[PDB]
């Protein structure tokens, strides 16, 4: 379907943007020595890459052309709290779009795409839970304690 | 073997206490997992499973004494807004159940129910040396480490 | 991730149902162990652990959606006097839970909250294929085998 | 020969009907909780499908067209004694057809298919003995005891 | 009862798919196409497992599975014909399954719905495999495709 | 200096474009059933991601901000030979830019960067030779035989 | 094979720098161990071992070039009175070593000593990605975590 393919292309554009932002954030975290947070950000990046792989295979299933050219605005922070808040922000703003896309897929009687997007939604919502938890942990234990935990093993 | 109405009644009260503690520990562990305090969450989940085992022991003893367990009744729950209030409430409930278990043990001794007394003494030993002890240690650590450092230790590896 | 109040309310209702199911399964398993039906006791211990896991999933979902998980509330219990009454009560309660789950799934789909819909579909599948199916099988087996043969099979090794 | 191929197609139709009947009976035995009888019916089904595989390969190797389209009347029992009785009756029809087909294949000096059908007839006669014995056990030990044995582990 | 009838129709198609896939695999092994025959044997086995799951689901719904009926078998005389026949049968499968899933969603029946949704996932995977196989036949030539389908001699 | 960071960012944009192009080509190759060629392309895409990882490390170490937003034009092929030509051409252009970057790094006495870019050049010319010889293989063995090899095991 | 006098002189300067760095890292590691900063002590010990390895490589190159190493020569030592000063001094010395290494690599390239250039490029990579990078990370973490938290991390388990 044309509308379903366009919506999947928009979701894929989100996925590529998230991959780039996650990997950049992980790289500057490693640069600053936050090994634990860098490792987790790298893992979330890789998971986003696998999800984008699934989406591209799904788009090619629907005889469409995946769009790997468009990328959304990259929210890169100057410090760890800004990275966490930017990542959570993009996850939420794209979670709304993913929900709308799942509704559209249900409308068009596209149920394999709906299943794939529901799995993507479950992973995305776990990510928002993790990032909201990280922001609240920064609020609770303090900035310095959270940074010390992010460093992990010196 | 017939069980007296008084022994079965105090056993039912203890079972109600254990079930209410299990529900409170359930909610507390789930909100601790929600807040990202993984270490405290695992500990509280283990304590809740211990409370489930205690309730099972109590139900088996009550059914041995030819009595119907009182599983539906629940005491008032005291859910804490944050970790210090969480664990103050946990310690308060544990001390309440400690006093209840001591009264039940005294009554069991006064009534020649020595096997029930043994089971209740095992329950009191577990409660005092595992549940109460850890909770008092946690309050002391909240006072000493400070709230921020204690929450850092509770969060563990992120 | 603030969810709709309707989704939170129906999830709290499902949580109340699930906790009541856990309590009923606990009592039934304990009295089956008391009577010497160890096979049924093992199956219902497994089922009660499953219901506790379901209640944990529900509580985690309600806490994720910034809702307060109500656990103090319980529904009226239906404790069976004998094994056929155990099976009938468990089957009826699980069927009512299935009806509530289907209503909640429909509502969650309506409010476009699809992750909760996936969780509730998982819960409904577990309730239908594992719990409701086994209880229907047990009722049919009590009918066909007869009460004495079924109770002999439930006893297992004496 | 044309008659040998027609007889092989008839035996294949009998085997496919037996496959469907046995698998359905196994599934409703498992639905009712008769785990042991359901497992035996499932194994009997699987053996009939392996036999149909052998028969299909034989029909193809004779440069013939296997008729997997046709299927006989499924006798589906309302309860376990009726299931066993229906299975035995279908095996009766299949065994008579097998004996006639073996005689025909012997007449046309087509011996490889005759040997394959001899194997099929040995298995069919074993199935006759099993189902006759099961019905006799039902009569001897009571329906309730037989159903308890069919349940096995609760 | 409508959900039961739809499930019975899906089961009838799945039985027809079992028969067609198995007969095609046996013909491919008769001709010597071992790799293609093995793949079609695996596809038939997966459809047998799918029919097993659907019969379990129908019996759980206190319905009577209709294993007597069978759809028409599209039997091909050469490998490309059997490829396109499998593809057409899978397209009919997909349309019927989508209608069934919409019906199951409408009737507030969700467990048979997720069963049908996973069935639709495998069905779409098979549809892609057969369309790709046909396009590959066109791309490399029938001779090269048959050489690959033979596998080891 | 700003010139070395600009050159490294240009090479990084080349790397990201190569990553996206290789992943798209692998996705469509396995969409068409080219399992062997698709696997090789996916592996090359993974290697390009590892290279971009190293490049982001080096840019961050040099007190710079990697540009993961900007991307080059994707030469998506309509069939396998067109994919080979597009990949070879973009590798040739990237190799020319890489040689210029290596020269600039040597000029600025930036030797660790020169070592990293020399590794990149070695891998890039390996890829360039591979695609050149694959095009010559398409010529030598024909299009249909090359497609049969690219599919691999059925 | 005979080497250039300029190559030998810059190699001797690099060797003097590397020996001084090894001695400074030795004292720093031992004063960190004395202060109980176990993980910092282990890291600085490993860095000192790497410095001895690099000095050995330089001496092998110098002897291969038929020169005479200057191991008696030692540069001034900048020893820090506390961990931040120790990290800053180590970073400054490694930066000076980086500049000297870059100058020596340029000289080797001009003098057509490509094997020596390869050795010095490997040394520069080790100094930039292992030593300078880690020290800059440490100063950043001192400023981000704070001195107290950084010293707690440096102490490790006690
Ligand atoms: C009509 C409904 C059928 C159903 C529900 C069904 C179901 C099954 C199942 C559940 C398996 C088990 C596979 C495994 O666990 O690995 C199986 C295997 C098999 N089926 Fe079917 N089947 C059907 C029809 C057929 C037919 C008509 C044939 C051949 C003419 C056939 C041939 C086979 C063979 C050869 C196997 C492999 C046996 C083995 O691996 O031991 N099936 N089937
Ligand atoms: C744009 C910059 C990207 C970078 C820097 C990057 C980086 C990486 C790295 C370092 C790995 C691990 C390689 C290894 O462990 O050997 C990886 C794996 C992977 N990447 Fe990328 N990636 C990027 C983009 C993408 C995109 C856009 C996709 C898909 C659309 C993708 C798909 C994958 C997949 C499927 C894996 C395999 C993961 C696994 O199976 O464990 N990557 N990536
Ligand atoms: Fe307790
Ligand atoms: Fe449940
Ligand atoms: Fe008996
Ligand atoms: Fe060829
Ligand atoms: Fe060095
Ligand atoms: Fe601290």
């Amino acid at each position: 379907n044309r509308t379903v393919l366009a919506a999947l292309n928009d979701v894929l554009r989100h996925q590529l943007t998230a991959i780039n932002q996650y990997f950049l954030h992980a790289r500057m975290m490693k640069n600053w020595g936050f090994n634990a947070l860098g490792k987790h950000e790298y893992k979330e990046s890789i998971e986003e890459m696998k999800a984008a792989d699934k989406l591209i295979e799904r788009i090619l299933l629907l005889e469409g052309l995946p769009n790997l050219q468009d990328l959304g605005k990259l929210l890169i922070g100057e410090n760890v709290p800004e990275m966490l808040k930017n990542d959570f922000a993009m996850e939420k703003d794209a979670h709304a779009d993913l929900v709308k896309t799942i509704a559209l897929c249900e409308k068009q009687a596209d149920y394999v795409s709906r299943d794939l997007l529901s799995e993507f939604l479950e992973e995305c919502e776990e990510r928002m839970d993790f990032y909201e938890t990280q922001l609240e942990l920064v609020k609770k234990m303090g900035e310095q304690n959270y940074l010390q935990s992010a460093v992990g093993a010196l | 073997p017939r069980g007296s109405p008084k022994v079965i009644s105090v056993l039912n009260g203890l079972l109600t206490g254990e079930l209410t503690a299990a529900d409170q520990y359930f909610v507390h562990a789930r909100m601790l997992e929600n807040w990202g305090f993984k270490v405290l969450y695992e500990r509280i989940e283990h304590e809740r499973h211990d409370e489930l085992d205690h309730a099972g022991l109590l139900i088996n003893r009550i059914l041995f004494l030819e009595g119907v367990p009182d599983v539906a009744s629940r005491a008032a729950l005291n859910i804490g807004s944050d970790v210090p209030k969480m664990m103050a409430n946990d310690l308060a409930y544990e001390l309440q159940v400690v006093d209840e278990l001591k009264a039940a043990i005294a009554l069991c001794e006064s009534e020649r129910d020595y096997d029930t007394r043994r089971i209740l003494v095992h329950l009191l030993e577990e409660t005092e040396q595992d549940h109460v002890r850890w909770l008092e240690v946690q309050v002391g650590l909240i006072d000493k480490l400070g709230l921020k450092n204690y929450l850092q230790s509770a969060a563990g590896e992120i």
